């Protein structure tokens, strides 16, 4: 099946550089036109470049020509965009795509990778939500993970390495004074917690620190 | 630089409906004559964005008959006959034949249904957090809808407070409903001074205000 996983991404002060990359897989990369687009934080979407196969003919809108530099690596099955003199208009999540043959642009889009243009980094601290009030329930025992001080955006949050995900709710992360808090919450059967055991993997891509904390009785 | 228009920029509509979403360029789009390209496309909720209609309407591999493209000129259009509730997403039209290539400003698929009332839950601080300085007590109101709530902490009783932080999760894409949260920020000293912490949720489909609360001690 074909992938696109972005990598790079984090924090980049203003006037700064990055390069942001894309391993392929599933597919024979030689052989399509790659491409960049970006989603700025009013989700507003932006074309951002495009390569061809030989990696001789490319193209970019105003707003990155000249600054990006878009590569390619057909080795390493490898997309490249080096970026340098970063604005803060440029903080997006970037997007590595694939087109079709028989006509159309992104078909196959990555995960995603955001950069972010301005000052500072930091972990969050992990944190058990865990129920208190002893009223009269059953049925449902709703438990979460609390994420406090972090920067940038975003982290990812899991429940049991992916098994849990009907019953999870995460909320947008709120920004505190300079500063990104969330929640996420997985409601699981009386049934199964305290019995079965619930876990939350909480990673902050930015930072490389990655957690899976035990939500147990208090 | 051709310029795409969409509208409606948000679309709250019913299950079963019908809908339309429209996409106009500045001006005809038209390549090599080879058909236009236009295109449509999704992006679900903490999801990337996703392929639908390719060449004004070729529906991509995978996407259900229940969408349609159509448009000629600078006029298309992006019928969902019969809206299923995984569909509440972002859509954007695409233009792929004259540089730049340019995306539509998007349209908000909203799904109206009945209302359902919230969960309250209330989450005592962790020995973990009260080290690390401060204390936050977080309320949880889950499975409601409209999206419309409200949120008091009582401090004992004996008032409110404003160091409190909202947030709501998106609308389910399989169920319809919001679900949010009401953050209470102190010091873990400040709050090693109070008892009881409320949380009163007032939501149109209830007359009287959900309560829910925790005595910080026993003995
Ligand atoms: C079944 O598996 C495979 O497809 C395996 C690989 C087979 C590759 C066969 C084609 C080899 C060359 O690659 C194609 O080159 C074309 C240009 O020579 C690309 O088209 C150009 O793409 C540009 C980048 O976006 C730009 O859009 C140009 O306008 C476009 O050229 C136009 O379209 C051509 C098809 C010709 O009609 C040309 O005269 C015209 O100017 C192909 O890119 C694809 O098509 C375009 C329209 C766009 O939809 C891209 O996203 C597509 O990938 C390119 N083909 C591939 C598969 O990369």
């Amino acid at each position: 099946e074909v992938n696109l996983v972005e990598s790079g991404g984090g924090l980049v002060q203003p006037g700064g550089s990055l390069k942001v990359s894309c391993v392929t897989s599933g597919f024979t990369f030689s052989d399509y036109y790659m491409y960049w687009v970006r989603q700025t934080p009013e989700k507003r979407l932006e074309w951002v470049a495009y390569i061809s196969q030989g990696g001789d003919i490319t193209d970019y809108p105003d707003t990155v020509k000249g600054r990006f530099t878009i590569s390619r690596d057909n080795a390493k099955n490898s997309l490249y965009l080096q970026m340098s003199r970063l604005k803060s208009e440029d903080t997006a999540m970037y997007y590595c795509a694939r087109g079709l043959d028989d006509g159309a642009w992104f078909a196959y889009w990555g995960q995603g990778t955001l950069v972010t243009v301005s000052v500072t980094t930091t972990a969050p601290s992990v944190y058990p939500l865990v129920p208190g009030c002893s009223d009269t329930s059953g049925s449902s025992v709703t438990l979460g993970c609390l994420v406090k001080g972090y920067f940038p955006e975003p982290v990812t949050v899991k429940w049991n390495y992916g098994a849990l995900s009907s019953g999870v709710r995460t909320v947008s992360s709120v920004l505190q004074s300079g500063f990104y808090s969330l929640s996420s919450l997985v409601t699981v059967p009386s049934s199964t917690w305290p019995s079965q055991t619930v876990i939350c993997n909480v990673a902050h891509p930015a930072s490389k620190t990655e957690l899976i904390k035990r939500i147990e009785p208090r | 630089d051709v310029l795409m228009t969409q509208i409606p920029v948000s679309l709250p509509v019913s299950l079963g409906d019908q809908a339309s979403i429209s996409c106009r360029s500045s001006q005809i789009i038209v390549h090599n004559n080879g058909n236009t390209y236009l295109e449509w496309y999704l992006q679900k909720p903490g999801q990337s964005p996703q392929l639908l209609i390719y060449k004004v309407s070729n529906r991509f591999s995978g996407v259900p008959d229940r969408f349609s493209g159509s448009g000629s000129g600078t006029d298309f259009t992006l019928k969902i006959s019969r809206v299923e509730a995984e569909d509440l997403g972002v859509y954007y039209c695409f233009q792929g034949s004259h540089v730049p290539f340019t995306f539509g400003s998007g349209t908000k698929l909203e799904i109206k249904r009945a209302d359902a009332a919230p969960t309250v839950s209330i989450f005592p601080p962790s020995s973990e957090q009260l080290t690390s300085g401060g204390a936050s007590v977080v309320c949880f109101l889950n499975n409601f809808y409209p999206k419309d709530i409200n949120v008091k902490w009582k401090i004992d009783g004996s008032e409110r407070q404003n160091g409190v932080l909202n947030s709501w999760t998106d609308q389910d894409s399989k169920d319809s409903t919001y679900s949010m949260s009401s953050t209470l920020t102190l010091t873990k000293d400040e709050y090693e001074r109070h008892n009881s912490y409320t949380c009163e949720a007032t939501h149109k489909t209830s007359t009287s205000p959900i309560v829910k609360s925790f005595n910080r001690n026993e003995c």
